[PDB]
């Protein structure tokens, strides 16, 4: 009864990961029900990536995307996605951004991106307790009826204060994560980020990114299905340059690397490049 | 690996004695020379590193060295030597692929005088020593100078007769520019990784740790090779049944347009000087002065001599006359100068020097025989078919099976709009008339303007193009490709990833786009390098990529589940690829039992395809059971 | 307890019909566009003899182990399949899973021989991180 | 030093929106070696390491 109904009605929701081909080729993309995991090195373009899809998600192939991001305002979200959106750094200027409202501008591209109805956020800073999030959360899947909702920066916990170790807190916080996504059948991508090395070149300058040099014992490689990984020496010859790794896919089984891409410091896009080392 | 290349008497047509072969070795890191009492040995040196599970390099090999020294292992020495496809590699396959195309880095080797201008863009071995710096001289010219300083004349062709010493000097030359060429195609970092000598690893290494172009060339070219030395059965009586029909009709013409004008309609020097005295105004004309006289102009040609204008139509069927004659019963091609004595044509095929995809066809061309739906087509295309011989033993009817990829082109472009509409277009092809939805889309009266645009705007046509579909100019044009831009939003957003992947900025600058160049080659469906294009279109590039390697490796599944089935590829046995078209195959079969299988496993074999590069639109293919050609499409 | 009921048995339909059902989203637009999954569902779990778990949302131990009888005993199963056994989500505030996993393994080994039925269970491995480890040999 | 690090009782890790931090091997080989990491900007949200660099000993900077 069941399976009639998902194998008919069934992915559907299977997305389209855009930005490189290949990622596509190795992990299909993400299922109604699976979790994806992004990750690289501190500041090199989790933010970034992830923004892209959920802006090309949501206008292209109108879906619904809600976003979660406890780093940083709804405002300034927002001002990357419209930037982003209009193929300008909106932020990295503060001429375009007195530009666009003196000429009326912005309620232009406002209209253009907003107007389908599709991008969601949440607001609170305010530690944004456990079930303070994925209550929250399910209620944009249920009550907004969203398809793919973003987790930026999974290392904002703040539940239970008193317990040794937050190494618990991240499993426990990635197991009701990672059930949340299925029994709705949304698709859940969720940033983290990566321990400091200090054992060699520490990641920023090369280094691969590897599935014990997270966590280790981390319960995010086991509940998620399939992770993204970025590499980019940002003190090399191509610091734009961007390695993108599949480090693990439920699906498929495929990884290894999947392609390349370039951040244009124009559009602060992430434009498939052309490299083979 | 080792790597070789041979000398014999003749073609692979006729050839009858082996001369000589060398083997260099690079375990051993030495060539070994082989003389005629030595060819039991040759084949045996091959067969041991068949043995050992390694590979064995010839030029042209696949297309020549391997399937005649089949042939010659079973008439001089009576043993079944036959090598298989996993441990053979073809040099010639891999420049084509990997130096698709030449054109540009070919001409500072032709300003260098690096280069003859009669090889220039020539993957033949001596053409590609000049590239590498490794040509001493040519046995042929070192063969020609040599029997002026002894006496005897020459033969177009006799350097082969005999076996001497001087061929067996170039025969290890011509081992050595194929080791160098081969050194220099594993030098690219894009097909071959950085890894470690591709010489030294085993063929299942070999094929599934490079890229997968490298694999499915080799598997094409060597299936290909195969269908040429089956060849397409010709009933010569029947366009010999054609040319009288034409030839009379010829004739009967010519008397009556000399009749209308006195002292060839065949030549634009002439009707200009002619057709410009019967009042005719030339409107458009060309590129030298000369005006245009082609089909199109000729019917709207209005002139006020009733003779003069009832002869136009004359004029038109004796051209058209002339050009079946012209391809079927001319000089040096006509069909009927390519019958061997099997009563076959094998008209050879380049796998791919079209840089995109689709094999090119010649000796002669089997992929422009005339359509059922153009005049005198039914006879031409009728004379194509597996049904010219009824079984090469038991006299069994041989019947055909032709197998077309269903709108191949139009599917191709849903599964890459797949990356920007979540597989919407990709649904309205399975849904159906994806052409009555292109038609709302554009706004167009009937689909089939519907039909005729899709493809014209999807392959690069001007605005006035556009325009002139439904009667109009430029005016038309641009509104009905904006119109259709907007209604179909996915397909305007593609056309900017892909102006986006190749280009930084572009700029005019008296008269050349300036484009900043990302890259000067788009990755095809296998991971190979597609042409370098140049202006605003490359969509047209990708999409005929797709489509032709589609079909390479749907025919090469098709044939592999084929024998996997146990039905055997030949005359001899049940199934015999005859001709490979772009989309479409022609299969000859023993019996209508064996055609139904075929069309079948067609079928099941677009699956892996479509499956193995995870298509977002749905791969499939019809059958069509009958005689000949003219039956089966 | 890391997939859909309905993926588990499109591995199962799949791997019935000697198929990569999964991978291909074109042999799944396929059976769907005739109704081919009756024809390989009924010739396959027609028999009525394959149960499932589906939740994802947190199996507690003694909310699983409750379920895992319920099939054993209810549906009268013979053999009982449990993937992946670090999913333990259990009285969080006890230090080290270690422990956990002890208390859990005695109860699952328990529950599986005091009733008869066949229990096979996956578990995961360290990671060495001394050598090449397990994805590049090592036994 | 991790961002729990950093001192006080815990407003100074909070309340600072920018974070640029500065990692030198004052003992050793490398002394005048100086690395910039960013350990915070809600502004941007970027941070990790900027780059290297040190004006010589003879003239300061």
């Amino acid at each position: 009864e069941r399976i009639r109904e998902h194998l008919s009605s069934e992915e559907s929701v299977g997305l389209l990961f855009s930005g490189c081909t290949g990622i596509n080729d190795k992990t299909l993309g993400a299922r109604g029900g699976e979790v994806i995991m992004v990750t690289s090195g501190s500041g090199m373009g989790k933010s970034t990536f992830v923004r892209q899809q959920a802006l090309q998600w949501g206008t292209a192939m109108g879906k619904k995307v809600g976003l979660a991001m406890l780093e940083e305002s709804v405002e300034e979200t927002a001002e990357d996605l419209i930037g982003l959106h209009n193929r300008v750094r909106l932020r990295q200027s503060d001429s375009l951004k007195r530009e666009i409202i003196e000429n009326g501008k912005f309620d232009q591209w406002f209209d253009e991106l907003f107007g389908n109805d599709t991008f969601h956020l949440y607001d609170s800073f305010a530690e944004a307790e456990t079930d303070r999030l994925l209550a929250k959360l399910a209620y944009m899947r249920s009550g907004l009826g969203c398809d793919v909702i973003i987790l930026d920066h999974i290392s904002i916990v703040v539940s239970a204060s008193g317990e040794s170790d937050e190494r618990k807190m991240i499993d426990n916080l990635m197991t009701k994560l990672k059930g949340f996504a299925k029994s709705t059948g949304v698709v859940l991508v969720v940033i983290c980020h990566l321990k400091n090395p200090d054992k060699g070149k520490a990641h920023e300058e090369g280094r691969p990114v590897s599935i014990t040099d997270l966590r280790g014992s981390g319960a995010l490689r086991q509940l998620s299905d399939t992770i993204i990984a970025l590499e980019r020496n940002q003190q090399g010859d191509m610091p734009n340059l961007v390695l993108v790794r599949i480090l693990k896919c439920r699906f498929t089984g495929d990884t290894g690397i999947a392609g390349y891409m370039e951040y244009n410091k124009e559009t602060g896009w992430l434009e498939p490049s052309s490299y083979s080392g | 690996m080792i790597v070789s290349a041979i000398a014999a008497n003749a073609l692979l047509e006729s050839v009858t004695k082996f001369h000589c072969g060398v083997i260099y070795d690079y375990s051993t890191a030495e060539y070994v020379s082989y003389r005629p009492s030595d060819f039991g040995a040759y084949l045996d040196a091959l067969e041991a590193e068949v043995a050992r599970g390694g590979l064995i390099v010839f030029h042209n090999g696949h297309k020549y060295d391997v399937p005649a020294l089949t042939k010659l292992a079973k008439l001089q020495l009576n043993r079944e030597f036959h090598l298989p496809r996993e441990n053979c590699i073809d040099t010639l396959v891999l420049s084509r692929l990997i130096h698709s195309n030449l054109k540009d880095t070919d001409m500072g080797l032709l300003r260098s005088g690096k280069l003859p201008g009669k090889r220039f863009g020539s993957h033949a071995l001596e053409a590609w020593g000049y590239r590498l710096g490794e040509m001493k001289g040519e046995y042929k010219d070192d063969f020609k100078r040599m029997l002026e300083e002894q006496g005897e004349e020459y033969v177009d062709g006799m350097e082969w007769w005999n076996f001497n010493e001087e061929m067996m000097d170039y025969n290890v030359q011509d081992v050595v520019v194929t080791k160098a060429l081969l050194e220099k195609l594993l030098s690219d970092k894009h097909y071959f990784p950085p890894e470690i000598d591709f010489t030294d690893v085993g063929y299942t290494t070999f094929w599934s740790e490079s890229l997968e172009a490298v694999d499915i060339e080799h598997r094409a070219a060597w299936l290909l090779a195969k269908q040429e030395r089956n060849g397409f059965p010709f009933d010569t009586k029947a366009i010999e049944e054609l040319y009288v029909e034409l030839a009379a009709r010829r004739s009967e013409l010519l008397r009556k347009l000399t009749e209308t004008f006195g002292s060839n309609p065949s030549s634009r020097d002439h009707i200009q000087k002619k057709l410009q005295e019967a009042g005719w105004v030339p409107t458009k004309y060309t590129d030298k002065g000369a005006p245009v006289v082609d089909d199109e102009v000729l019917e709207g040609v209005r002139v006020d001599d009733p003779e003069k204008q009832a002869a136009i139509d004359l004029i038109k069927e004796y051209l058209m006359i002339q050009k079946r004659i012209g391809q079927s019963a001319e000089g040096d091609k006509a069909w009927l100068r390519y019958v061997a004595e099997d009563g076959k044509i094998h008209g050879s095929v380049n796998p791919n020097g079209a840089v995109t995809g689709r094999a090119t066809h010649a000796f002669p061309n089997l992929a422009q025989i005339p359509g059922v739906r153009s005049p005198y087509g039914e006879q031409c295309r009728a004379a194509f078919g597996a049904e010219h011989h009824l079984d090469g033993i038991t006299g069994k009817p041989w019947v055909q099976a032709g197998i077309d990829a269903s709108g191949l082109e139009l599917r191709c472009l849903a599964h890459f709009m797949a990356r920007f509409d979540n597989g919407e277009y990709a649904h309205e092809i399975l849904n159906g008339d994806i052409h009555t939805k292109n038609q709302i889309a554009a706004e167009l009266p009937t689909r089939d303007n519907a039909k005729t645009f899709i493809y014209g705007f999807l392959y690069g046509a001007g605005d006035e193009k556009i325009g002139q579909i439904v009667g109009a100019g430029k005016e038309r044009g641009k509104e009905l490709k904006k119109k259709f831009l907007e209604n179909t939003p996915a397909i305007a957003a593609l056309r900017e990833s892909i102006q986006q992947t190749l280009v930084e900025s572009s700029q005019w600058v008296a008269g050349e786009q300036q484009v900043k160049w990302k890259r000067r080659w788009i990755k095809g469906l296998d991971g190979r390098k597609v042409h370098v294009r140049s202006p605003h279109a490359a969509l047209n590039t990708l999409l005929q990529s797709a489509g032709a390697l589609i079909c390479k490796l749907w025919i090469i599944k098709t044939e592999e589940m084929l024998v996997e089935k146990g039905l055997k590829h030949g005359w001899d046995g049940d199934f015999a690829y005859m001709a490979w078209v772009h989309d479409e195959i022609q299969v000859g079969c023993r019996t209508e039992e064996i055609a139904q299988v075929v069309i079948e496993t067609a079928q099941e074999a677009m699956r892996w395809v479509g499956d193995h590069w995870n298509f977002r639109c749905l791969l499939d293919t019809e059958g069509k059971m009958g005689p000949n050609w003219a039956i089966c499409h």
